[PDB]
């Protein structure tokens, strides 16, 4: 009754409900709750050693970055909602007249819509009549199931005759229904139209998400909308996946948790021993607070909010900032921009950005994705013969040759039978086109390919009805009538289709196409005369790598038509199984045929794949392609596309249900005790697997037993895997032996297996579409992935590297200082600068630096990236960023840290360091001398680990220094007569009015980039690596 | 559609990149350490040009003299004049029932000095820096206005309130001050100057227009207790302390940063300090036992930096020195090493 709304549930938020969710989600984290845990305890009275609102200032202004990227990417979210929810619905009004033009808002239990063509079907409907008088309609699922076949969708019969307006106003009746449960071929449903019982069936079951493309309107009975159909019920969350950046960003945060609980205990524990040791010294403060554990609690406090900023609020925002902006950068890409197909390389997932540059074990599908899905119509075995160069093309001629010399040529009307069958029998449906053509809509592209392939040498079919006759248009003559008889279709374990066929002459004869170890299993050939050649041209085109089908023929004489026809007839009738009695019947009469010959069609390679294979293995990739193609075709496959290199070992296995342990244990044997020189026996190494010992390879007894002879290998390919081993492929290899993965598809079956791996990648273009938006990058072509993965795989994970771990250095070398400050007072808790440009720092200054290294530093470029994959390599292993130069940037942080503190201790010795007149530098001028000299330390290190820096980063580097030295007199000037930093009363004069203030700053930051410059020298002239070679090559 | 193709977008962007060949790495620390050994040398020229004098006094009480000026021990006093001094200083100690163990140092000077002098007091070990420390005074009760109970800073709490009253300098800054008082005049002894000092223009400018005289009424307010001994009948309309006029107060308010700090009192500027022999009578009201360390008088001058501090002339010498350390390391091994 109240239904939901027309949208796509990838809803993240509600205007109502956006504080309880967002605020969980935010702080559901760590270095959220931990910064408003120091917060809530910074309100207690006389503890807050630097204010109350800095701390839930900047922690709520990093609240309101996080509110505004997620607001912006959840209103595109709503966005692209709103251009899916506002469709055009013409429904009918039960008062007044003819369907209206409304919106989709009007749509409740039962209602009647009549919707047109080349428009999206709102939900899920049921089909009473249509356009066409039967009331079958034609229709696409472009959103529902990925298979482009254009679904007959049939009604039931005794409501097909409502057509007119003046037809369903005295039409109205109760439908129960099936339950809202996502079986997608499964439906239960009654109808009492005019008291009369009324099943139904799941073939009038046009469902929610498709798009109506050949009829003039269709009807529409609406069961179900909102949430509740076959395709949002499924709706699937997607759940967010942790990257390998952000696992030890976790353990990373642990770290710095543990050195600030380190640096708690030493100093308050100091402040327990120097409280109590000098008491009598410290009667000038008048602690006669009794409680000395109280004030233990208290001073710890005083500490674990003074140090609190050791980890970074502005980092987990701006890591999220800076890989959203990666993510916008690798999408504004021309050399990831395929025109032809118009997709802009869209990125589904912006937090995988770091992923691309890890990746170890790409897997592949090979239809479409390395094929491109064009059927082209190459070769065919005919009469026993093919063009043994290649010149099929030109053998073609000589075909139209065999058929043009009717008087002297036996196999002309073996032929006329040949391109009779690539010219009749099919599933696909004709679709006549405004050009002076016809072009096919494809329920096969194997029967597509064939018929054009008929086409190509002047056999235009016409249009074919179900219960009528046919004509053709052959080239030499003018046009031929045949029959629509009776159709055997396609099945898995059936390998074969056949066709019963009435010539005009009355020779109703049989026509039967399908695989070679079925349909060369049941033929005469007139004593096996053109056998051997199709065998022999079999394994031609199992040589070639080409889709290869069979092809032959027989007889039927008038009383086995008679009496075939009605064993035949009530054989149909079967609705208990549609696909078993039909084929027990559809091969009684499949005995002892005549065979013809063979049809070969291409699936060609596709532009840059073989190339992207070859380059893609040079970076120390374990490239999988999963297909469901048979063994020889498939190494021809990778023999070409670059899978498999010469004399390659070629793990061959075609196992069955216990054949396990022979060749799993003998090739263990064979991978260990026959030890080669383990380098180019490495590079040389394949496994070619079957699907059925595949089967039973991917189970918990015998899973890591496949695993130790899987990743040995350079280049695994499988064959005739059904598609839900791909999925278990992805998880197989993602459960034990923890590498990052990559997978990638172009169908709806790819959805369990691109929605597995470690970064999922669909590939657009081609008649799927459930790929490219389950993913986490949407890409045009296959090539794509040889530059974004290497290139900007290297580039995402070289940046997000030094940007989160420089801005660990720069929060660790600012409060260090506070640190170290605490064993120069009594112990306190004293904070040595103002309490806002402590906010102000992590947020308004350094800020830039971090986002400059994770965007726009080019560490090697581009064009000699990829001119030697072997950089990928280092990026791979784990280089770049770990725990270890984690603790490396932190020391450096003390290091820097302990030498602006120890360095301005020793300058501002007893504060007398002013020449104005007698005064001193006090407190708080030393306080912006430690934090400015910090800022310049810290800028400093962010020039140093910066490379190819000029643009948008002489704003950030220098600019954070310019920045700041013009923000202090500003501030510091204007700020302190408005009672909100009453501390800076005189800083400026007694700082900038200084005369050794900016000689601290020159040399004492440089005192630094000493162990930071001459350790940069050092490890790029005299302990080089590759990638410091490959920046000057 | 198609993404732009500007050199922005497509990740083209004009950019030097630093190479860091030894043909421009070893003229940066040659050029570096060649322009640091000037300054480094020109400021430890300007760090010990000043010539400063530095007496602790606190043990002049117990350790005292009472009717002579006997010898000093050496390890109070460091001097480091230009020339030598003759005769090392003396000091005694007196008492007339009205000072209370006032203290008459006396110093030989050795030759004029010519630059501005300055008298400080250096307290080591007085923790003026504490959390409790530089808080603990109400802006707006040194601001002059009368702020009454409960409408007080409450970080001046164990100091803020007493019987029934408030005090009007709350707070642990206000309390507790260095007051000692020094000496207005340099007594010049033996017939050669008697030199006299000034305590005006010693406290930060933005003090002097922070510090207002108060409001009160001078009966709701009360001394702190520490201080309460030079008011013992307590505050009247007469002997309130003009905040704006004391300017000493305003010293002791502006906190330093290190429990080893300065604190100016008196200063002369206009005039030359000549050669002869001084003494000044310190009046020791402040006492050793209530912060920890020692309270020695400073007698010094300036110079670019601030006083006699070698540690930036030193600190710009270690950075001329690793620039040519590791700036004839990385030359031997950029010969020998491909040799
Ligand atoms: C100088 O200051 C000291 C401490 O700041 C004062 O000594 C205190 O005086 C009060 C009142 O006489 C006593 O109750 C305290 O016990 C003293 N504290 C000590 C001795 O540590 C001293 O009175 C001041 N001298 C003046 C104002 O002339
Ligand atoms: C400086 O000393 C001279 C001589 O003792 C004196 O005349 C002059 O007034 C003093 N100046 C100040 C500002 O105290
Ligand atoms: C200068 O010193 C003499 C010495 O007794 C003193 O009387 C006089 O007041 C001083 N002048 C000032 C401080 O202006």
């Amino acid at each position: 009754f109240g239904y939901s709304d027309n949208h796509i549930s990838t809803t993240k938020y509600n205007f109502a409900t956006f504080l309880p969710k967002f605020l969980f989600q935010e702080f559901s984290k760590y270095a959220n709750l931990f910064f408003l845990c120091t917060s809530a305890i910074q309100q207690v009275p006389h503890v807050s050693p630097t204010n109350r609102y800095t701390t839930i200032g900047t922690l709520l202004v990093v609240l309101i970055v996080s509110a505004m990227k997620e607001c912006i990417e959840d209103i595109k979210r709503a966005n692209s909602d709103k251009e899916l929810n506002n469709s055009t619905a013409e429904i009918f009004s039960e008062a007044h007249d003819d369907f209206v033009e409304k919106r989709w808002i009007d749509i409740r239990v039962g209602d009647i819509i009549r919707v047109k063509s080349e428009e999206p079907i709102p939900a899920d409907t049921i089909i009473l009549s249509s356009s066409e008088p039967e009331g079958l309609c034609y229709i696409e699922t472009a959103n529902l199931d990925g298979e482009t076949n254009l679904k007959i969708k049939q009604s039931r019969v005794e409501t097909a005759k409502f057509i007119d307006v003046k037809t369903l106003k005295n039409m109205n009746g109760k439908v129960v229904s099936e339950q809202p449960n996502s079986s997608l071929y499964t439906y239960e449903g009654t109808m009492t139209l005019n008291d009369r019982q009324i099943p139904l069936s799941p073939d009038q079951m046009i469902l929610r998400g498709a798009t109506l493309r050949n009829t003039a309107w269709i009807f529409g009975l609406v069961i179900f909308t909102g949430h509740e159909t076959k395709l949002l019920r499924n709706a699937t969350a997607t759940p967010i996946k942790r990257t390998a950046v952000e696992k030890i960003i976790n353990r990373q945060i642990i770290a710095l948790f543990t050195v600030l609980i380190v640096l708690i205990l030493i100093s308050s524990i100091g402040n327990v021993i120097m409280s109590t040791a000098d008491a009598k010294h410290l009667s000038y403060l008048y602690l006669e607070g009794t409680n000395k554990a109280g004030l233990f609690f208290k001073d710890f406090l005083t500490f674990w909010i003074l140090f609190s900023n050791l980890v970074p609020i502005s980092l987990f925002v701006t890591v999220e900032l800076i890989k959203y902006y990666q993510a916008f950068m690798i999408g504004s890409d021309l050399d990831l921009y395929y025109e032809k197909t118009d997709t802009p390389t869209v990125v589904r997932t912006s937090s995988l950005v770091e992923e691309l540059g890890q990746i170890e074990y790409i897997f592949s599908d090979k239809t479409g994705t390395l094929t491109r899905n064009i059927m082209e119509f190459k070769s065919c075995s005919i009469a026993g013969h093919c063009y043994i160069g290649i010149e099929v093309g030109y053998r073609k001629f000589d075909d139209l040759k065999k058929k043009l010399n009717d008087p002297s040529d036996e196999d002309s009307p073996i032929i006329n039978d040949f391109l009779t069958l690539l010219a009749t029998c099919h599933t696909v449906i004709p679709e006549f086109q405004s050009d002076g053509s016809i072009k096919y809509q494809a329920a096969s592209p194997d029967e597509g390919a064939l018929v054009q392939g008929g086409a190509d040498l002047g056999y235009k079919f016409i249009i074919r009805k179900p219960n009528s006759v046919t004509v053709l248009l052959e080239e030499t003559g003018e046009e031929k009538e045949y029959q629509l008889l009776n159709i055997c279709e396609f099945n898995s374990t059936r390998k074969r289709m056949s066709a019963i066929f009435r010539f005009p002459d009355g020779s109703i004869k049989l026509f039967c196409k399908g695989a070679d170890t079925v349909i060369l299993e049941r033929l005469d050939d007139e004593a096996n005369q053109y056998v051997e050649a199709t065998m022999r041209h079999l394994e031609d085109y199992a040589s070639e790598g080409l889709r290869t089908l069979c092809l032959a023929m027989r007889d039927i004489s008038e009383g086995e038509y008679e009496e075939w026809n009605s064993i035949y007839n009530e054989a149909a009738t079967t609705l208990d199984n549609r696909a078993e009695k039909l084929d027990e019947a559809a091969n009684l009469i499949e005995k002892n045929l005549i065979l013809i010959g063979a049809t070969a069609i291409e699936d060609k390679l596709q532009d840059g794949v073989p190339e992207t294979i070859h380059t893609l293995q040079e970076a120390g990739i374990k490239i999988w392609v999963l297909t469901g193609d048979r063994q020889e075709t498939a190494i021809n496959i990778g023999m070409s596309c670059r899978l498999l290199s010469e004399d390659m070992n070629l793990l061959i296995i075609n196992e069955e249900t216990r054949d396990d342990t022979e060749r799993n244990l003998l090739e263990k044997i064979n991978a260990l005790n026959e030890h080669q020189l383990s380098t180019h026996d490495m590079n040389t190494l394949a496994l070619v697997i079957d699907g059925k010992s595949l089967g039973f390879a991917l189970e918990p007894e015998l899973e890591d037993y496949l695993l130790t002879v899987a990743k040995l290998c350079k280049a695994v390919i499988c064959c005739r895997v059904s598609p839900l081993q791909k999925a278990l492929v992805v998880k197989m290899v993602k459960r034990k032996s923890s590498s990052l993965l990559l997978a990638i598809g172009d169908g709806a079956n790819d959805v369990s297996m691109i929605q597995a791996a470690h970064v999922g990648v669909g590939i657009s273009g081609m008649e799927g579409m459930q790929a490219a938006r389950s993913a986490d990058i949407a890409v045009g072509q296959f090539k794509f992935l040889k530059k974004l993965l290497l290139v900007h795989g290297s580039w995402s994970y070289q940046r997000i590297s030094v940007a989160i771990l420089y801005s660990f250095y720069k929060n660790t070398a600012l409060y260090m200082t506070q640190f170290w400050y605490v064993f120069a007072n009594a112990f306190s808790g004293q904070s040595i600068m103002e309490s806002w440009t402590m906010s102000f720092y992590n947020l308004f200054f350094t800020v830039w630096p971090p986002f400059v290294i994770g965007v726009f530093d080019q560490f090697v470029s581009s064009r000699l990236l990829e001119r030697y994959p072997q950089l990928y390599k280092l990026g791979q292993k784990g280089q770049f960023f770990s725990v270890y130069i984690f603790w490396g940037w932190i020391i450096n942080g003390f290091f820097h840290s302990a030498i602006v503190f120890i360095g301005t201790i020793l300058i501002y010795r007893y504060g007398f360091a002013l020449n104005m007149h007698g005064e001193l530098a006090d407190h708080w001028s030393w306080g912006v001398t430690v934090y400015t000299t910090s800022v310049i330390i810290v800028l400093g290190k962010a020039a140093l680990v910066t490379n190819q820096w000029t643009k948008f980063t002489l704003i950030a580097i220098p600019g954070s220094l310019l920045f700041w030295l013009i923000f202090f007199p500003i501030y510091a000037s204007i700020f302190p007569h408005a009672n909100i930093s009453r501390e800076y009363y005189g800083v400026v004069k007694h700082t900038y009015g200084s005369g050794v203030f900016w000689l601290t700053l020159i040399v004492l930051p440089i005192f630094a980039l000493v162990r930071d410059f001459l350790w940069k020298y050092y490890k790029r002239m005299y302990e080089p690596e590759t990638y410091h070679v490959i920046q000057e090559m | 559609k198609k993404p732009p193709n500007t050199a922005f977008r497509q990740q083209r962007l004009k950019a030097w990149q630093p190479i860091l060949s030894p043909q421009s790495v070893l003229p940066l620390l040659i050029f570096v350490a060649c322009i640091f050994t000037p300054i480094g040398i020109g400021l430890i020229v300007s760090a010990t040009k000043v010539q400063d004098l530095t007496i602790d006094y606190s043990h002049c009480d117990t350790k005292a003299s009472t009717t002579a000026f006997e010898d000093i021990p050496k390890k109070y006093i460091k001097y480091h004049f230009k020339s030598k001094v003759e005769n090392k200083p003396q000091w005694r100690l007196t008492e007339n029932e009205n000072g209370e163990q006032s203290c008459e140092l006396q110093f030989e000077i050795p030759n004029d000095i010519k630059k501005s002098i300055f008298i400080y007091y250096k307290i080591t070990n007085f923790y003026q820096n504490h959390r409790r420390y530089v808080q603990s005074f109400d802006t707006k009760q040194i601001l002059g206005e009368p702020i009454k109970k409960d409408d007080l800073d409450t970080s001046c709490s164990p100091i803020r309130s007493r019987e029934d009253k408030i005090i009007y300098p709350c707070g642990l800054i206000a309390n507790s001050m260095f007051n000692d008082t020094f000496s207005q005049v340099l007594s010049g002894i033996d017939d050669t100057e008697d030199y006299n000092l000034t305590n005006k223009h010693i406290s930060w400018s933005i003090d002097r227009h922070r510090f207002k005289t108060t409001k009160y009424n001078a009966s709701d307010i009360v001394p702190p207790p520490n201080w309460m001994k030079k008011y013992p009948d307590g505050y009247t309309d007469e002997n309130l302390p003009d905040i704006h006029t004391w300017e000493e107060f305003q010293v002791w308010m502006r906190t330093a940063a290190f429990p080893k700090f300065y604190k100016l009192t008196l200063k002369n500027e206009s005039a030359s300090l000549p050669k002869g022999k001084y003494q000044m009578n310190i009046e020791l009201n402040y006492p050793i036992s209530l912060f920890g360390g020692t309270k020695s008088f400073v007698l010094t001058t300036n110079g670019a930096i601030g006083g006699r501090n070698m540690s930036l002339g030193v600190l710009y010498l270690i950075v001329a020195g690793l620039c040519a350390l590791f700036g004839i390391i990385f030359l031997v091994k950029l010969i020998f090493q491909p040799r």
